[PDB]
């Protein structure tokens, strides 16, 4: 009865200029109008939009007013976001929100969408971690893999997801040059100190680089 | 009617309206209770005094301060015997647009404000104060519509409440104003918000005339929203008035007795002309001046920025002038082509006082940026409207381009505009404002020295604050009016891109305003009035727009004759020079009784007392914009009037006026449409390419020696 | 205009636990705030609407107070899906503020990290690039401190630490140190030490190796 | 440096017209010329209509424009001197619809050396003494106008009963007591804003650089102060007196 989609969120470079859709289904947006809301990743939120589409009234933010343009098709009850003169800043995932009949009441949420603003797309470099006889102290030991230098983040596994217990994945931090890089590790025994040789398993899906890259001493 | 008209199904309703001129507004409306019965009390007048109200701390004065109101009307609306409506209409902005339900909000903040302050009494006291002086001290009255007003409450009140009708008021009753407090609320409201975007939306059309609405009910959660938030800012009550005058002295009259104002002060700055009040004996005053200075008509762009500064400067102590004007203190700021315009009107208690702030305040100004954007967009909006207005009101705009000696067009005014910054504006003004002239009429009740030195003051104040010096007798210029080559006739024409109907004027250069040329067009004027009125609009059905009539301008004097109707122009001329025949077998027409009947009429229309001292100051400044001074022109022109034969006309109208004639100036001008018995042989007009190649050969005429 | 003093930042508290976080508005407000819960990967929720009422559809365990500018939601008893980040928000007409961001995380005993270290691989250090990896796990809590040193001499500016949340299983976290280096420095320094001080661990260890 | 290399004459075209033929038409600028038919010199003559509104409003605008181009003529005056003492004679004047320039000599330079003119006049600074100098010598050469040749005090006389508007020479002389340079500094660049210019070009030289030249000029004047054309309805002149 009540169904949010928003969608057409992609990949941009900085300096451009998207459109933005929700479809508000299940009910009017002639009734209690949407919101939307800024979420950088690991970060808080903003209120960036409110239009009322029975009353026209258009709300915006302080920082990016005027430079983004919201629209609103009252006859398919779904309402747009064209946005401009883009900026690295706003890459993030981005939420449409309805507020119901309250005082405060936003009480339902959308799909959500991706914003991605970005220089280059580039496959990761992926360089094995070397656990040696160095490493070898007591009987707790790990192996992983330094992927680098890659731009949407890499799904990893290992041996196509055959060993999942111990592993941990550290998110990846966007460097200087626009692209990211992680590492992936899984704590092994010191029984399986040469026993198997792992292989971590590159999944980046919008760069579609898969390298298989196995871990040896 | 036992029974209101808005029965809960379009209550807390909205509409979306598209409009036919470009405005935007949003109209709130509350049918309410009948008050008939509480005429005693009254609260409604106190109530559209106290919604209405620009005062310290007020919600309007702080929104005009965010710049987020144009201009507002609130108040009640009468209506039926048994309801009774009150009506709330404002002015959009750009984020008035935007911002509509927290403008609501401000309303409700306003309402909180008067919830917070309960009723007044202080107010209630002064304000009848003020009704009281107003209602005690009334000159005489029109017989038209005072009387069809009376007669309205003439069916409501007693024979001793016909004329205390509604200015005086016995009691305070509270409860009554929490009342109707209580009756103003989100759950009385309606809504009508009026926008010409509104497109593909608005689909319920109007049955007679055809605009077109939605519905669109407002959600519950702005509702609720509207009842919880209920608090106050910045808000105060407003201050009382100091403006309050008890001056009620009238002056008796000295030893200069004159019926016309004589130049009692005069200066290479100033020329200063007064009177006081011989017939009506009020302690009011009249005062009117104009603000003569070179560089208004040099361009376009600067008198736009002249208009814009006026604008802005008029609108800037209009806060601070509405309790002036809310006290019966009415004034007026107006530039002009030659210069600035003021008025002041009133009692005689603080002109002065007041004044000296007015000059001190258009002296020293200082601008905000923002409101700058604001005017300097209205007022462009305001330029690009100029496409499409009414015909007629088009071609007096040509008509009064065409017969001055500079004009400058609508385009040029909308393309000047692009480069319109303001420190090139504020840099301007008072290299502008460094030497003009003034020229002023006081009348009212006052003294020749007492007017010296209200004279004095003002001009004392503009040398201390911008060194102004006097003009030039050099540089004290007049536009001057076109001369025609004695038996041409010359015409173009316009196409209206909107309206299917088309304009035409045409217009005759006679002479300057000699005495004998004052009663040849007055008399030729009267007996036209007549059969245009009954074979023209009447019998031929050509339209509605059929004027005719004098022309006063640079000294000069002029027959002009205004037709909007949709037909073929020349056609139309066809039946122009039809009624030119017509009349001219109805001059060999005229008996003596006719001819009697009808000076006595024109004599009588032009004869009479003044019935205001506005009128005959209107009629005197006319002159003083003119600079002729001729203030028994009226006795003069009927001893004249007098000497007039039937073949004076007529050699009047053979050379001058008739189809063979030397001295034929005769023009006229054509605006066309969205698309667009016996007649002789017309001489060929040509078309007017560039008025001024077309002016480029014609002379230009003598000013007048002035009387 | 009106910020908004989350307060506290975070805490840790397990199942049946009373947690009451302040959310404290700049101005004189009347309580127009909401109050939410967001699990990673997944849309945020509306918990308490108008500072002090429940919306339908949660469980009543939740309560929220106007006192003031002082806002409190007050859990009563905490549960296994209660872990999330959490917000209060502002709304008027004027754009709506929100809170900093209130982590809910669990109660458990001290861990101390295991502490491992990883040198670059080979054809790393044909491409001019010597990166060490220094490995923390399971550690309780997350607030730790890590010191690179390269032959037993300070260093800092060119590492992270990428600190892993709540694990699903134990609750535990998982530190990742990554010195950031040209292949310059491999051959010249060493000793690669790496040094922990964490909660567990205040007794700073050095794990190093010899290439 | 202006010593020329420039010598060859060149030979007569299509454009075979005894008058200067209107070869280039703007609503900025209007442009007529003519090769040397008879005389078959390598120099050539330059002449030069600066058209503005702001030429008689007051004696203000008068005083600021005389000191204007004044001052202006002089300070480049010291480079000009290789000019003229190279053979290349020019003229600034003024009238009371607005400026005249003259740029008359060989065929070296001229497109060159204008560009150098028109550029410096274009951005132009003040000294303050030198203004005080000007000012007072021309105030000097008010109160000299007191003490002329009859003959030239009614050519005075006849050129001023005779025209629609004339601003006297006394209330010329009192002005100088408020003229200030910002006052002045500010409207040079109000009055460079939107004005006409129309130009004759004469002599050794083609027409197509000729347009080449004249497109050099009106650029450099909307690269400056972003001079935009006037109005026909503000091309206006005086008209005398019935």
């Amino acid at each position: 009865e009540v169904q949010l989609v928003e969608s057409g969120g992609g990949l941009v470079q900085p300096g451009g200029s998207l459109r933005l859709s929700c479809a508000a289904s299940g009910f009017n947006i002639s009734s209690s109008s949407i919101h939307w809301v800024r979420q950088a990743p690991g970060k808080g939120l903003e209120w960036v939009a409110s239009i009322y589409s029975y009353s026209g009234s258009t709300y915006y933010a302080d920082s990016v007013k005027g430079r983004f343009t919201i629209s609103a098709d009252t006859s398919k009850n779904t309402a747009y976001l064209q946005m401009n003169s883009l900026r690295a800043e706003d890459t993030a995932v981005y939420y449409c929100a309805r507020h119901y009949s309250a005082v405060a009441g936003l009480d339902y949420w959308g799909q959500g969408t991706l914003v991605t603003v970005f220089n280059q797309i580039k496959p990761p470099s992926v360089f094995p971690l070397a656990p040696s006889s160095k490493s070898t102290s007591g009987g707790t030991a790990a192996l992983g893999c330094l992927v680098k230098d890659y731009f949407e983040p890499v799904t990893v596994s290992w041996n196509s997801g055959a060993l999942t217990s111990g592993v941990h994945t550290f998110p990846a931090v966007l460097q200087s040059s626009g692209l990211y890089s992680l590492s992936s590790v899984v704590t092994v025994p010191s029984s399986s100190l040469g026993t198997q040789t792992y292989i971590c398993n590159v999944n980046h899906k919008p760069s579609n680089t898969k390298v298989d890259k196995k871990v040896e001493p | 009617f036992p029974e209101h008209p808005f029965q809960e199904e379009h209550l807390k309703q909205l509409y979306k309206i598209v409009p036919i001129k470009d405005i935007r507004n949003l109209y709130v409306t509350f049918p309410i209770p009948d008050l008939q019965k509480y005429y005693k009390s009254n609260p409604g007048h106190y109530l559209g005094h106290l919604i209405g109200h620009e005062g310290p701390g007020s919600l309007l004065s702080e929104l005009k301060s965010k710049g987020w109101v144009n201009t507002l009307v609130g108040g009640q609306k009468e209506g039926a015997r048994g309801f009774m409506f009150f009506i709330i209409n404002v002015d959009l902005t750009e984020e008035g647009l935007l911002h509509v339900e927290d403008i609501i909000l401000h309303m409700f903040q306003y309402i909180q404000k008067l919830r917070a302050e309960g009723p007044q009494e202080w107010v209630f006291q002064e304000l009848k104060d003020l009704n009281a002086v107003a209602f005690r001290f009334k000159d005489k009255e029109r017989p038209r519509g005072y009387t069809s007003k009376i007669a309205g409450i003439l069916h409501y009140y007693p024979l001793e409440e016909v004329l205390t009708a509604e200015y005086l008021l016995e009691e305070f009753r509270p409860d009554l104003i929490e009342m109707v407090l209580d009756k103003l609320r989100p759950e009385n409201v309606r809504v009508a918000i009026v926008s010409k975007s509104f497109e593909g939306k608005t689909d319920r059309t109007e049955e007679w005339y055809g605009t077109q609405y939605k519905q669109e009910a407002i959600p519950d959660e702005v509702i609720k929203k509207w009842q919880n938030a209920d608090l106050n800012g910045k808000f105060k009550l407003p201050t009382k008035n100091e403006f309050i005058p008890t001056n009620f002295e009238i002056l008796p009259l000295e030893k200069e007795a004159t019926p016309y104002p004589a130049l009692i002060k005069d200066t290479a700055m100033s020329k200063l002309w007064f009177k006081q009040d011989d017939k009506f004996f009020l302690p009011k005053a009249n005062l009117n001046f104009e603000f003569f200075s070179p560089f208004a008509y040099v361009d376009p762009l600067h008198s736009n920025m002249a208009y814009l500064y006026l604008e802005l400067l008029k609108d800037s102590l209009n806060e601070y002038a509405y309790a002036a004007e809310l006290a019966g203190l009415s004034y007026d700021l107006q530039n002009t082509i030659y210069g600035m315009y003021l008025s002041v009107k009133g009692y005689n208690d603080k002109q002065p006082i007041l004044l000296k702030k007015i000059i001190e305040k258009m002296a020293t100004f200082e601008i905000d940026e923002k409101r700058f954007e604001i005017i300097k967009e209205a007022y462009m909006r305001s330029l690009n409207n100029f496409r499409a207005e009414q015909p007629h009101q088009h071609a007096m705009y040509y008509l009064r381009l065409l017969m001055t000696e500079v004009a400058w067009t609508k385009d040029e005014l909308k393309e000047a505009l692009d480069d319109v910054t303001l420190p090139r504006l504020k840099a301007f003004i008072p290299q502008l404002l460094s030497r003009l002239h003034i020229e002023a009429l006081l009348h009212g009740n006052i003294t020749k020295q007492a007017a010296l030195g209200i004279m004095q003051m003002v001009e004392d104040t503009l040398i201390e604050h911008a060194h102004t010096k006097p003009l030039l007798p050099s540089q004290l210029v007049r536009y001057r009016e076109v001369q025609l080559p004695d038996r041409g006739w010359f015409v173009y024409q316009q196409r209206n891109e909107v309206h299917n109907n088309s304009g035409i004027e045409i217009y005759y250069q006679t002479d300057m305003q000699s005495t004998s040329e004052n009663m040849f067009l007055e008399l030729f004027a009267q007996i036209i009035s007549e059969p245009a009125f009954n074979t023209l609009r009447t019998k031929e059905q050509l339209g509605y727009i059929v004027f005719s009539g004098p022309r006063r301008a640079n000294g000069i004097q002029g027959l002009r004759f205004i037709i909007q109707s949709e037909k073929p122009p020349h056609y139309l001329e066809s039946r122009v020079e039809a009624f030119l025949i017509t009349m001219e077998k109805s001059i060999e027409d005229m008996t003596e009784e006719a001819f009697q009947k009808h000076i006595q009429a024109l004599a009588i229309r032009r004869l009479d007392k003044p019935k205001k001292l506005s009128a005959e100051s209107a009629k005197y400044w006319g002159e003083i914009i003119s600079q002729q001074y001729n203030f028994d022109r009226d006795n003069t022109e009927v001893a004249y009037l007098k000497t007039l034969t039937k073949e004076d006309i007529i050699k009047f109208y053979k050379e001058m006026l008739a189809v063979d004639a030397p001295r034929r100036h005769k023009v006229s001008v054509h605006v066309l449409a969205r698309e667009m018995s016996q007649a002789p042989a017309l001489p060929q007009p040509e078309v007017i390419q560039n008025m001024t190649e077309f002016k480029r050969g014609l002379p230009l005429f003598p000013l007048v020696k002035p009387h | 205009d009106i910020q908004m003093t989350q307060s506290p930042s975070s805490l840790s508290a397990s199942v049946g636990d009373r947690v009451t976080i302040t959310c404290r508005a700049s101005q004189s407000v009347s309580s127009a705030v909401a109050w939410y819960q967001q699990k990673p990967g997944k849309a945020p929720k509306l918990l308490i609407y108008s500072a002090s009422s429940l919306y339908s559809g949660v469980p009543s365990r939740f309560s929220g107070s106007r006192s003031g500018t002082d806002y409190t939601l007050t859990i009563s008893s905490l549960q296994p899906e209660d872990f999330a980040t959490y917000y209060c928000q502002q709304s008027y007409f004027n754009p709506i503020t929100f809170g900093q961001g209130t982590k809910v995380e669990i109660k458990r005993t001290v861990a101390a990290p295991s502490v491992f270290i990883f040198p670059p691989s080979d054809e790393q250090l044909k491409s001019g690039t010597a990166s060490v990896v220094c490995l923390l796990n399971n550690f309780y809590p997350r607030e730790a401190k890590v010191q690179w040193k390269v032959d037993n001499a300070l260093q800092s500016g060119n590492s992270q630490e990428s600190v892993t949340e709540q694990d699903s299983k134990d609750s535990t976290y998982s530190l990742s140190s990554t010195l950031t280096l040209s292949k310059a420095d491999y051959e010249k320094h060493k000793v690669y030490a790496c040094e922990v001080t964490h909660q567990g661990l205040s007794s700073p260890v050095t794990k190093s190796f010899n290439r």
